[PDB]
């Protein structure tokens, strides 16, 4: 358990992922969750409405994705500031502020 | 405490996981910060009489 | 203490033309469907039409063709327009819609009087 | 996966015989002679399957059946062979195995799935069964499991997701092994005992027959509308009649009517021309819908209208009836207007003076005995009601109970349907008010209808589960902590998980109720996070707190 | 104090254990300077 | 006005929770903001449309308020690192760097 | 069973019941021919920026 952060990243990433992929077979309301049945089993003017449901659906899980991957991407760049410092103080130098 | 809304929103996938997965992630990370804040110190020092 | 009516019979000759108005005062209310049905002398009655409350309309063997099966948006007015008559067509036919009891509005079930088509 | 399977440590019969087919049959049994042979199923005891010297026969008939030894006919200790049927949508499935055994008496402990062996298409209610010839016979119920799948497709260990807390964990990680720890599985809900049902005691029947079997109704053009209220109102009298051309309610239910309570209620009712009824509807055009009587497009009520044809007639005609067909302006919903003036159609004032450039604002009817129905008189009321949560007057038929306190129970006062616990109130009501309410808007108080008294409502007890466990590379054993509840209310495999519901080792802690650990009076550093300053570990061997 | 779904759990370390770790670190520095942050 | 900075930290905390608790009295278009009256007076096939409407609504601020304790959560995280950074350095040693 | 791509020829061995394969994220990605009875496998048809 040494690398222990180097791998949360790792998990979290692939864990938001599957989320996302698998968030693709739900219906949310609607006949069933995959475009061609809705196609062949009804007539455009009311397979409208199933389309739009699943459109809906599956455009807020995207954004909650990407809603997701900003923020961590913020704290990743804090981390990265962090060890550009200690890299220019630490290895170029000798330091005196404590611990 | 219904359960016909229950049924309902199992149609929606793991939204609910979600939001339980991240209160929780926010919850535990306010005891890592007193933690690094004040246990600085190995041992714990008195002042003399 | 009748609810439904049966019009629009009446006599025209060999490949005339005649219109039926079945009209019953409360069928938007009741989304109900209806069935037009045909008795002629010497046998029993006969199946001619029928129209469900999304249009879906189903004709006899022998009528379809000419005699259309029709529902107007408003007043709950209906219409069988018959054309290309013939004089076997000669007939007593009789409408078949469904009324209100413990709620639900469909349950009972109602044939009209019917009216005389007679083509010569 | 979620499907029927059978429950890990359970009774299996053991017959060494009619039973019955609840959802499906795990069968098993062991032999040397081959001194079983087969099946019979169905309901009137129907298919049947048996096997004679090679050949296997499995025919579905009608029979003649104490057995020992035509839609479809698909004919054809040492060992032990294992059998599972079901029958889904029509088809009927059997899995099977075989396997080879050095045992006696009893079932061997281990595992081997069961693969699928047929699928027959019968389609035939089956209820029971019976045996043709050691054997023994389980049943199936609605599970989770978690299977194992190894490099080459085959299953070779499986965890029953429900059997106690360890398995729990094991299915939120999806993963056979779990890491020393305190994780989150599951909540837990009080459930309701009772049910309480509060109504005042009048027993005065709305006069509904008044309203319906009238005398004389009122012209159109003036609506008589009479208020109902302090009264039980029973819809059965309506129900039973079936002389009726419309019977549609709008914002409710119409077959509910008998449950609901109701703050205000009106019935409307006047006369029309059947071609017109049409008219009685939100959001119409015509005459009657903007001259005479408007409704609202948010209205919530019934319309009751029926055939008047034997009761509203002059033997020329009743001219009696009438209504307003000429007005300068459209009917706002639910207003009357009753005005004599004549309207003007020129340009010139009317002055009282009909004729050229001036028409009556109103036209009679004239009701022809022998006209079409579309012309003979229609009786038609509206009942008009509105419907909060409230102290709702007017309320249908239904038995008051009893008063029960400090259970979480399921009540009813005049409608305030909920949950929770009642309990007897310091609060000082005035004697206008009738129930209390919260900061955010929640009803916290209510006075009893039958004596009045005002009694507390608090919800019932919820909250989460967590299970702290040293990792399964050291024991098998965990501890568990309800979370903000108080260790009175704890109360599920009773080998298992009644284990974790009582016993000596009950901790009370700021953070919750604690089962399966022993508090001790040491301190130590802290190993696994409980909460509000203790910690929990695994030490000398069992579970510290 | 209501709830509907709403908990609140409680902090790990309780405000005398804080209370603690404050006094070991003040009488740290006054009986032995800044020595007791890099050694005995 | 002393402890201004945590007063405002727990005000910015209670509040937004009362908002979400007083977003659950709402109608969102149904017809009514209570679960237990729209089953107590429809027939199942269209109280489902009214659930479905109240169900997409409250998931709808469920959302807003955990993303907003999200962002809330970086900004005190910030702050508390700040804060291990003076313990380390102003009070177990002496400092140079100014102000 | 439909879809789109590319079928090539495989290792995997079914079992003798088994009809077709899938994945972490339960995605079908191979299929046994119901005549000539091979397994294929299923990869996605290229796609990509520019
Ligand atoms: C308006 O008046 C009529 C009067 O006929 C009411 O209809 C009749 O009401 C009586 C009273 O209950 C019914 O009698 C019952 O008949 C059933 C069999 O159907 C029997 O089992 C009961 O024991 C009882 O005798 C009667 O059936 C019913 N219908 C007829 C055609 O007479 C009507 O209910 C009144 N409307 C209102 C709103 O009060
Ligand atoms: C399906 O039918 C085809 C057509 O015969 C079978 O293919 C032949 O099988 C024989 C079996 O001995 C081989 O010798 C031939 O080489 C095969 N190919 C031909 C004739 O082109 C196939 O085996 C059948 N499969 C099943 C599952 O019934
Ligand atoms: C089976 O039930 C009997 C009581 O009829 C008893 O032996 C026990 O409850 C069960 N046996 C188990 C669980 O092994
Ligand atoms: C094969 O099935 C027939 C059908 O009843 C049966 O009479 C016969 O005994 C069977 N053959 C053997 C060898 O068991
Ligand atoms: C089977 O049961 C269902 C309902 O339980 C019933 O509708 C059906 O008629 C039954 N069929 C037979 C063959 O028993
Ligand atoms: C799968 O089968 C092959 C036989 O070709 C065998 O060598 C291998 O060990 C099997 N896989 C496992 C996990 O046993
Ligand atoms: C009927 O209700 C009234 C309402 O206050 C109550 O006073 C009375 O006691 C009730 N009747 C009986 C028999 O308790
Ligand atoms: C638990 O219940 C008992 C008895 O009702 C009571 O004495 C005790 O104070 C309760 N504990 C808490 C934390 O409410
Ligand atoms: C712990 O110490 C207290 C006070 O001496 C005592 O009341 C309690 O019984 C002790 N607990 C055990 C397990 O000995």
């Amino acid at each position: 358990s040494a690398l222990g952060k180097l791998q949360d990243v790792v998990n979290q990433n692939a864990q938001a992922l599957n989320t996302l992929v698998k968030q693709l077979s739900s219906n949310f309301g609607a006949i069933s969750s995959v475009l061609n049945d809705i196609l062949s089993r009804l007539d455009p003017p009311e397979a409208e409405v199933q389309i739009d449901r699943l459109i809906t659906g599956r455009l807020q899980s995207l954004q909650t994705y990407v809603t997701q991957q900003l923020i961590r991407a913020a704290e990743i760049r804090a981390s990265a500031n962090l060890a550009a410092t200690k890299m220019s103080e630490c290895v170029l130098g000798q330091s005196k502020r404590v611990d | 405490d219904s359960t016909e809304c229950s049924n309902l929103l199992l149609q929606y996938g793991s939204f609910c996981t979600q939001l339980n997965r991240a209160l929780t992630g926010i919850a535990v990370e306010q005891d890592k910060n007193t933690q690094e804040v004040f246990a600085q110190v190995k041992q714990i020092y008195k002042t003399p009489p | 203490q009748v609810k439904l009516e049966e019009s629009g019979g009446g006599s025209v000759q060999a490949g005339g033309s005649l219109r039926l108005i079945c009209t019953a005062p409360g069928l938007t209310h009741n989304n109900c469907g209806l069935d037009w049905y045909r008795r002629a002398p010497g046998k029993e009655r006969e199946f001619v039409s029928s129209i469900s409350a999304d249009g879906t309309t189903s004709y006899a063997d022998s009528v379809k063709g000419r005699f259309t099966i029709s529902k107007d948006k408003v007043e709950d007015t209906v219409y069988l327009q018959m054309n290309s008559l013939k004089p076997e067509d000669t007939a007593i036919y009789s409408c078949k819609t469904a009324f209100p009891y413990f709620g639900n509005s469909c349950v009972l079930d109602y044939w009209g009087q019917g009216t005389s088509v007679t083509v010569s | 996966t979620q499907d029927l399977f059978l429950p890990f440590f359970s009774n299996v019969t053991w017959f060494h015989p009619v039973l019955p087919f609840n959802d499906g049959v795990y069968f098993a049994s062991t032999e040397k002679s081959n001194i079983i042979r087969g099946w019979i199923f169905g309901t009137t005891l129907s298919l049947l399957i048996v096997n004679n010297a090679t050949n296997v026969v499995i025919k579905v008939c009608e029979f003649q059946f104490d057995p020992f030894l035509c839609t479809f006919e698909y004919v054809s200790f040492k060992n032990l062979r294992e059998f599972v049927f079901k029958n889904i949508d029509g088809y009927f499935k059997i899995y099977s195995k075989h396997t080879p055994i050095n045992l006696v008496r009893d079932l061997p402990q281990g595992f081997s799935a069961l693969e699928p062996l047929v699928d027959l298409p019968i389609g035939i209610n089956i209820t029971r069964f019976q045996t043709l010839l050691a054997y023994y016979v389980g049943y199936l119920q609605p599970r989770t499991f978690l299977l194992k799948y190894n490099e080459n497709g085959t299953i070779t260990d499986a965890v029953d997701c429900a059997l106690d807390p360890l398995s729990e964990t094991k299915c939120t990680l999806k993963s056979f092994t779990v890491e020393k720890g305190i994780y989150q599985t599951s909540n837990f809900r009080v459930q309701p005992t009772e049910s309480i049902v509060r109504f005042p005691n009048i027993t005065n029947l709305c006069p509904f027959g008044e309203v319906f079997n009238a005398t004389r109704f009122a012209s159109v053009y003036a609506w008589n509308r009479k208020r109902i209220s302090n009264c039980v109102a029973d819809y059965s009298v309506l129900y039973n009649s079936a002389s009726f051309s419309t019977f549609k309610c709008y914002g409710v239910s119409p077959t509910k009517l008998n449950d609901l309570c109701f703050t205000n209620v009106y019935a409307d009712s006047f006369v029309i021309r059947g071609d017109e009824v049409r008219q009685i509807a939100p959001g119409q055009t015509g005459k009657i819908a903007d001259y005479n009587y408007k409704l609202p497009d948010d209205f919530t009520g019934c319309v009751i209208a029926w055939n008047s044809n034997n009761l509203d007639s002059k033997v020329g005609g009743n001219y009696n009836y009438l209504y307003r067909l000429f007005r300068k302006s459209n009917l706002k919903p639910f207003e009357r207007d009753i005005s004599t003036e004549i309207y003007q159609a020129g340009s010139t004032p009317c002055n009282g003076v009909e004729g050229f450039n001036c028409y009556f604002p109103l036209q009679s009817y004239g009701f022809q005995p022998t006209n079409g129905v579309g012309y003979q008189p229609y009786r038609v009321v509206v009942l008009s009601f509105e419907l909060l949560h409230a102290p709702a007057t007017v309320c249908g038929p239904k038995k008051s109970t009893n008063l029960v306190k400090n259970k979480c129970v399921n009540f009813n006062f005049n409608g305030l349907t909920g949950t929770g616990v009642l309990t007897e109130s310091n609060k000082k009501f005035l004697p206008f008010q009738q129930f209390g309410r919260d900061i955010a808007d929640t009803t916290d108080a209510v006075r009893d209808p039958q004596t009045l008294e005002i009694l507390d409502i608090t919800p019932c007890s919820f909250g989460g589960v967590s299970v702290i466990t040293p990792g399964t590379n050291t024991s098998n054993q965990v501890a568990v902590l309800y979370q903000d509840v108080n260790c009175t209310e704890v109360p599920q495999l009773t080998p298992t998980w009644r284990v974790y519901s009582t016993g000596s080792n009950v901790f009370q802690t700021r953070a919750g109720c604690l089962i399966g650990a022993e508090h001790v009076n040491n301190s130590y550093e802290c190993d696994i996070p409980i909460g509000a300053g203790i910690c929990a570990s695994y030490q000398t061997q069992s579970i510290i707190a | 104090q209501k709830f509907n779904g709403l908990t609140v759990l409680p902090p790990l370390l309780t405000d005398e254990m804080i209370a603690q770790y404050t006094s070991a670190l003040l009488a740290g520095t006054i009986t032995s300077g800044w020595t007791f942050g890099a050694g005995p």
